[PDB]
């Protein structure tokens, strides 16, 4: 063999490929000819029958009244169309037929609702949106263009052309066709040239490494390599300056594209997946917390983001110290080989479970009895491993309240001007000398939040909750002493508000329990979810679509609705803005969250009925940004009293110019400066069939659909490179179970784990490594100090009742 | 260059 | 017989300008012929202008000079909006012909054409509406694409009187205007295709008998591309379970399959379809095949490429195959520079046939082949000329101007330029070559094609365009001579 002799034997195999592809394209043809289908739903009857021709005659009178079009015909014969002569004219009568029903108010795209916030990824313009025609060589052609090149300048300028797309997509497309030739082509060969040892050669040869290790460190370099003279052959047949190198087809091959203190080390490197994706918020491992890269790289807002597992685990560790047998054969019967999977299980649980409830019985139930863990975990024999600080002028963490000059000595009520960091994970105290991003990052100190590891015994910046305690309503917007959790404007938090009780009524399984919420916290109104009724319509403001009517009577100072959308940078804002735009011809649904930060709601496909909210200076509901258990969302509350039927208006603000109707870094945008249809002179919407509304029938209230969101959630988790089968199938079942919970604080993560222990009990039990993958979830839970003893105490009854029933 | 819907 | 007859250009008309007064204003933007009358009955299309729907019956003549084209209906849209979109429905009550017309208001206008009536308006949608089709297994069922970005499904059946939108295609598989929308024969899949350049697969539910408060919401697409063309897409079609489409700048239909798609297989649920989780995926499939040497196996294969010269930078621009059993699938378009073209999909196969048959034969024989008119046996020419030689039956529609003859005057092979000329029209062997025009006929005037029709038997093929102006193409005629 020789680079001549293979690539003249390949030329030779290449004819196969146009020969193959004939035989396939005529195939389908056959095929699809044989099997077409017979006409259907044909009539008994000509239905055209007795009707005849309304021609009348050029020559004749125009008939008097009824409106007449003409019609010129010409008769074709022979081969090349040639008109037989000038033709004749007809006269018709036309029917005319005025429309009945004028159409629904305008909207670009299908307007879907959603429970809360979603997080977007950053897009580009992948077409060329055509707005009209444009004559060539005029000043319209010249404007267009201008707006397509600036467009373009926002996709450069965004971090992530035309003549190299075409090409590349002819070359994917020809490495397709080629690739399932390589196999049988090296057979036939039979060369001492196999894809491995093409691999092995790309791989050795330029041009990136680290890339070039991880393929060396799986392939190896293994007598005489004439991998390069196939490699050249390949290279003159089929990359010819529809061509493709043998590089190109090897870097899409299936064993190529996808390789592009000691106790606690093993611990760390068990639980990876759950300390790096596992929401503090929500608990989900995918969500919509975190944030994304230019790139659309995400950085969860989990354990990782506050210095992974060690830093929480050793202050759980110190917060322990200083403070029932099982039914599967208890240590109480004390003292089968076990695999390497399952010492780490019991390594992992015993860390977590730390100086307490003991790891035996919860390890018996997600492996073996309670006896042999206690043996093993003694033939093992495992072991685990205040600075007084002066109160702030401005802030009483013991009494709860604010004082001084507090409104300039902090930020943490000014979110327009926050700028989000990480919680703090520092081990001394809290300030700008010990480099403390709360007490530093910001123009001046805002609040240590429950994230931030340090302690409310400790910290001077520590949130510790509102004083608030009354048999009648509290946490009020004007109250004896002020609450401050309205005063840093943000809501109740379930935990740290104890007796005022944001406990219940942050609960959303409460939020129609009208007796409850007439006494306690009013300030849980987001948490709650309990949004008054609402009606699409069309406004009364002339020629401006849609509006949003109340459908019951709304009195000042109560909860309306939240503004909902997906959650946007400036940048990704002005990119979608641009591309919907039109250069010859307004719509907006953009909400500024959090100015400084940069973070834009966007509800132009997803949202809530809000989205529809007109703009009036002196409206009757004010928006306000509130602080919600580490989610800053949009509220609206009513300023006037609204009566049922009216319709709803707030003033959008000073970043939204031209709204006269009454009665690159420029953004525009919103900013802060039996249930019956309601009686209006307004049509009514209903907002998905968009049919019209009669007032006095049952008002529409459509249940939220969010399992194409789930699905989402699921498919992101699936196309993970960096997690293992076994771990996408556990994180996906826990995720799709606890994301339709919405949850956002640790309160209610018990209750919700218990459920999720019982319900998939059998499910986990079944499979080896689905009690094993839990098992991680339930330790990086613990480490965090989330998750009570007593529900681990609980989920080893459940999961020990679930085996035993499988026998 | 620019696509065109109506006839030239 | 006449089996591979191709059309002649028999009857075209003008009808008078009607929008001059609200670019040469005025087009027929669609045709199409009523699909629900009795076997043999005269075929009778719509032609669509921007303001009217003209009703003809088109009737077998045995005289060259008369005008087999009659006009038995003429209404005018007394609104004040321009439409371009058109398909065929029937009363769930009577039975009676209704042929739905829609435009740049945005609603789904439905005449009942043999009374000159309003049946009923379709509202709902929030742009104008490019494109209107009627699903092939529920004439009750039309899809409409539009402005908003979206395909409303509707259904005329009496349940759902009250509330006619029985689905949406929403989410995000669009982000631009939708200029075209397709079912397939099975009535469960639907295709759309616009301004954004992506074409996408949806699988259709089965519709409730009864009342829909809601309409059904579609999020994803069970198959989505903008991968087969780099421009705008303008018409798409199911030919088959195979797809066809056109995309603006580039003269040519592609049709091509997606990879692992059949409808003999259960019709996939909403939540089996995927998701855009990579942005940098520009084709997503549910249908995608488990085996391939790529590690993200191929999910869609070109498979072919109809020429279609001088459509420039036109666009909304319609094909149409004639598809029934019993008949020759014929495809049939019209460009942006006055000229009809017409390919018989059977010829491919004869073709294809017959050359494996002739480069069988040369290299059994050391190019010793004798090539015979189908129309004498196979088993009588070998006696003619013996065992040395090789007999290889030609179709007859196969005309002259695998190696060529050695020589011109050779009783072996054909030239090299009679090859080239066949393989221009017939080969298709190559996914990214050009497929000639079996049959390309020239046009009198500036013409550009919108749309095409063929009646239900076959023997006329009728084009409409800019100017108001209808081709009406007739094969298998009773004209004498
Ligand atoms: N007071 C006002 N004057 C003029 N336009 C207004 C307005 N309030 C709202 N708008 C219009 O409404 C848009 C905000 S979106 C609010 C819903 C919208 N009317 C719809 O039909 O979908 C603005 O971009 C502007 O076009
Ligand atoms: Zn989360
Ligand atoms: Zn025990
Ligand atoms: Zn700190
Ligand atoms: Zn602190
Ligand atoms: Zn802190
Ligand atoms: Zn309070
Ligand atoms: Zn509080
Ligand atoms: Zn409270």
């Amino acid at each position: 063999w020789t680079v001549d002799k293979i690539a003249s034997a390949l030329s030779v195999l290449a004819e196969e490929v146009p020969q193959n592809h004939s035989r396939l394209v005529n195939f389908l043809l056959e095929e699809t000819e044989k099997r077409a289908p017979q006409p259907r739903h044909l009539s008994k009857t000509d239905p055209f029958a007795h009707m005849k021709s309304k021609a009348i005659d050029a020559n004749r009178p125009r008939p008097e009244g009824v409106p007449t079009m003409d019609v010129k015909f010409k008769q074709h014969s022979g081969e090349y169309g040639k008109s037989r002569n000038s033709g004749r004219r007809f006269q018709y009568p036309v029917v005319c037929i005025k429309p009945d029903r004028e159409p629904v108010p305008p909207y670009r795209f299908h307007h879907a609702e959603i429970r809360k916030n979603i997080l977007a990824l950053n897009s580009q313009l992948n077409f060329v949106p055509h707005l009209r025609d444009v004559d060539p060589n005029s000043a319209e052609e010249q404007k267009y263009s201008a707006w397509l090149m600036d467009l373009e300048n926002l996709d450069s300028k965004s971090g992530f052309p035309r003549s190299q797309k075409i090409a590349k997509r002819a070359q994917a497309e020809y490495a397709a066709t080629l690739a399932p030739y390589l196999e049988p082509w090296l057979r036939k060969l039979n060369i001492e040239c196999t894809k491995s040892n093409l691999i092995r050669f790309m791989a050795s040869q330029p041009e990136t490494p680290q890339q070039k290790s991880n393929l060396l460190d799986t392939y190896s370099d293994d007598a005489v390599r004439n991998a390069s003279m196939f490699t050249e052959a390949w290279d003159r047949v089929f990359n010819d300056q529809r061509r493709v190198a043998l590089r190109d087809i090897l870097m899409l091959d299936k064993n190529v594209e996808p390789i592009f203190e000691a106790l606690m080390q093993k611990v760390i490197d068990a639980l990876g997946s759950y300390t790096t994706l596992g929401c503090l918020i929500c608990f989900s491992h995918d969500c919509e917390h975190g944030e994304i890269e230019r790139d659309n790289q995400k950085r969860c807002f989990s354990l990782e983001e506050i210095g992974g597992l060690m830093p929480s685990l050793r202050r759980k560790w110190a917060a322990q110290i200083e403070q029932p047998p099982c039914r599967n054969e208890c240590y109480i019967h004390g003292t089968p080989p076990w695999s390497e999977n399952e010492v780490g299980t019991l390594e992992w649980m015993f860390a977590t479970i730390g100086y307490s409830l003991r790891p035996e019985c919860f390890v018996g139930a997600i492996l073996r009895p309670c006896w042999d863990v206690h043996r093993k975990l003694q033939e093992l024999d495992l072991r685990l491993p205040i600075p007084k600080q002066k109160s702030l002028p401005w802030y009483d963490r013991r009494k709860k309240q604010l004082m001084s000059d507090w409104a300039d000595a902090t930020i943490t009520h000014e979110h327009a001007v926050r700028e989000l960091f990480a919680p703090c994970h520092h081990d001394g105290p809290c300030t700008a000398a010990n480099g403390c991003p709360c007490a530093s990052a910001g123009t001046h100190p805002v609040l240590c939040e429950r994230f931030c590891l340090c302690t409310a015994e400790e910290c001077p910046l520590k949130f510790t909750g509102c004083a608030c305690h009354s048999s009648g309503k509290t946490c009020l917007q004007r109250q004896g002493r002020p609450c401050i959790c309205v005063q840093l404007n943000r809501e109740c938090d379930p935990t740290l508000c104890k007796g005022c009780g944001a406990r219940e009524r942050a609960d959303p399984e409460n939020a129609y329990d009208e007796v409850l919420h007439s006494t306690g916290c009013q300030n849980v109104a987001l948490q709650r979810g309990a949004a008054k009724a609402v009606v699409l319509g069309k406004s009364q403001l002339e020629a401006c679509g849609y509006g949003l009517f109340a459908a019951e009577d709304i009195e000042e100072g109560e909860f309306v609705i939240e503004y909902t959308g997906e959650l946007i940078s400036h940048d990704e804002g002005v990119r979608r803005e641009h591309r919907r735009g039109d250069v010859f011809d307004k719509v907006s649904y953009l909400f500024t969250l959090l100015e400084q930060e940069g973070i834009w709601v966007d509800a132009a496909i997803y949202g809530n009925l809000s989205r529809y909210i007109n703009h009036a200076t002196d409206g009757n509901i004010m928006p306000k940004i509130m602080y919600v258990n580490h989610e800053w969302r949009i509220k609206f509350t009513a300023i006037k009293d609204i009566k049922a039927g009216e319709e709803l208006f707030f003033n959008y603000g000073d970043n939204f110019p031209n709204l006269t109707k009454k009665l690159e870094v420029m953004l525009p945008g919103r900013g802060v400066p039996p249930l019956l249809v309601p009686k209006t002179t307004q049509p009514l919407f209903d907002p998905l069939s968009k049919v019209q509304l009669l007032p006095g029938q049952p008002l529409p209230q459509h249940p939220i659909d969010d399992s194409w969101l789930l699905l989402k959630h699921r498919d992101n988790l699936q196309d993970f490179i960096d997690l293992r089968p076994e771990e996408k199938e556990f994180l996906q079942e826990w995720d799709a179970f606890i994301l339709r919970r919405h949850i956002s604080s640790e309160q209610y993560l018990p209750r919700y784990f218990l459920r999720f222990v019982r319900e998939k009990a059998d499910w986990l039990v079944s499979k080896r490594s689905r009690g094993e993958e839990f098992s991680k979830l339930v330790a990086t839970l613990l480490a965090r100090r989330v998750l009570p003893e007593r529900v681990v105490i609980e989920a080893t009854q459940v999961l020990n009742d679930a085996r035993g029933r499988l026998r | 260059k620019a696509a065109r819907k109506s006839a030239p | 017989s006449a089996e591979w007859e191709l059309p002649r250009l028999r009857t075209s008309f003008i009808f008078q300008d009607d929008y001059k007064y609200l670019q040469d204003l005025a087009e027929f933007f669609d045709v199409k012929f009523y699909p629900y009358s009795p076997p043999g009955a005269p075929p009778v299309f719509a032609a669509t202008s921007k303001k009217h729907a003209v009703i003809c019956r088109l009737t077998q003549t045995t005289d060259k000079d008369a005008n087999p084209c009659e006009i038995i209906q003429l209404i005018r849209d007394d609104g004040n909006e321009a439409n371009c979109a058109s398909c065929w429905s029937k009363d769930p009550i009577t039975d009676q012909p209704l042929l739905c017309i829609a435009g740049n208001e945005g609603n789904v206008k439905v005449y009942n054409v043999t009374e000159g009536k309003l049946y009923r308006t379709l509202v709902g949608h929030g742009g104008g509406i490019n494109d209107l089709a009627t699903s092939p297994a529920n004439p009750y069922i039309i899809a409409s694409a539009s402005d908003d970005t979206t395909i409303r499904i509707w259904s005329l059946a009496p349940e759902h009187e009250k509330q006619p939108c029985v689905c949406i295609l929403g989410g995000e598989g669009h982000s631009y205007d939708l200029l075209s929308v397709a079912f397939h024969d099975n009535g469960r899949y639907v295709l759309s295709a616009g301004h954004d350049q992506v074409i996408n697969l949806w699988a259709l539910p089965e519709f409730p008998n009864e009342h829909m408060e809601i309409p059904i919401v579609i999020y994803y697409p069970h198959f989505s591309s903008s991968e087969i063309h780099n421009n705008l897409v303008d018409c798409v079609a199911f030919y088959g379970d195979l797809i066809l489409s056109r995309a603006c700048h580039e003269d040519t239909i592609v049709l091509w399959r997606i990879e692992g798609f059949s409808s003999d297989d259960p019709i996939p649920g909403p939540l089996d379809a995927p998701t855009p989780t990579d942005m940098t995926k520009q084709t997503r499939s549910y249908f995608t095949p488990t085996v391939s040497p790529q590690s993200r196996p191929a999910m869609f294969t070109r498979l072919a490429q109809f020429h279609t010269p001088d459509c420039g930078v036109q666009f909304f621009m319609r094909f149409r195959m004639y598809h029934v059993p019993g008949k020759h699938p014929i495809l049939a378009f019209a460009n942006a520079k006055s000229k009809t073209f017409f390919w018989d999909l059977a010829r491919f196969g004869e073709y294809a046939r017959f050359m494996a048959d002739l480069k069988e034969a040369q290299q059994s024989y050391n190019g010793r082949v004798v090539v015979v008119d189908q129309g004498i046996s196979l088993a009588q020419a070998q006696q003619v000329h013996g065992p040395g030689v090789g007999v290889v039956m030609k179709p007859a529609w196969l005309v002259p101007k695998v190696s060529a003859s050695p020589d011109p005057d050779s009783p072996f092979g054909f030239s090299r330029e009679t090859l080239q000329a066949w393989a221009d029209m017939y080969d298709l062997s190559n996914p990214v070559g050009l497929i000639k025009a079996h049959r390309s006929l020239a046009i009198d005037g500036a013409f550009v094609g919108r749309q095409v029709g063929w009646s239900p038997e076959g023997e006329w093929c009728v084009v409409v365009g800019n100017g108001n102006r209808a081709l009406i193409y007739q094969r298998w005629g009773k004209e004498r001579g």
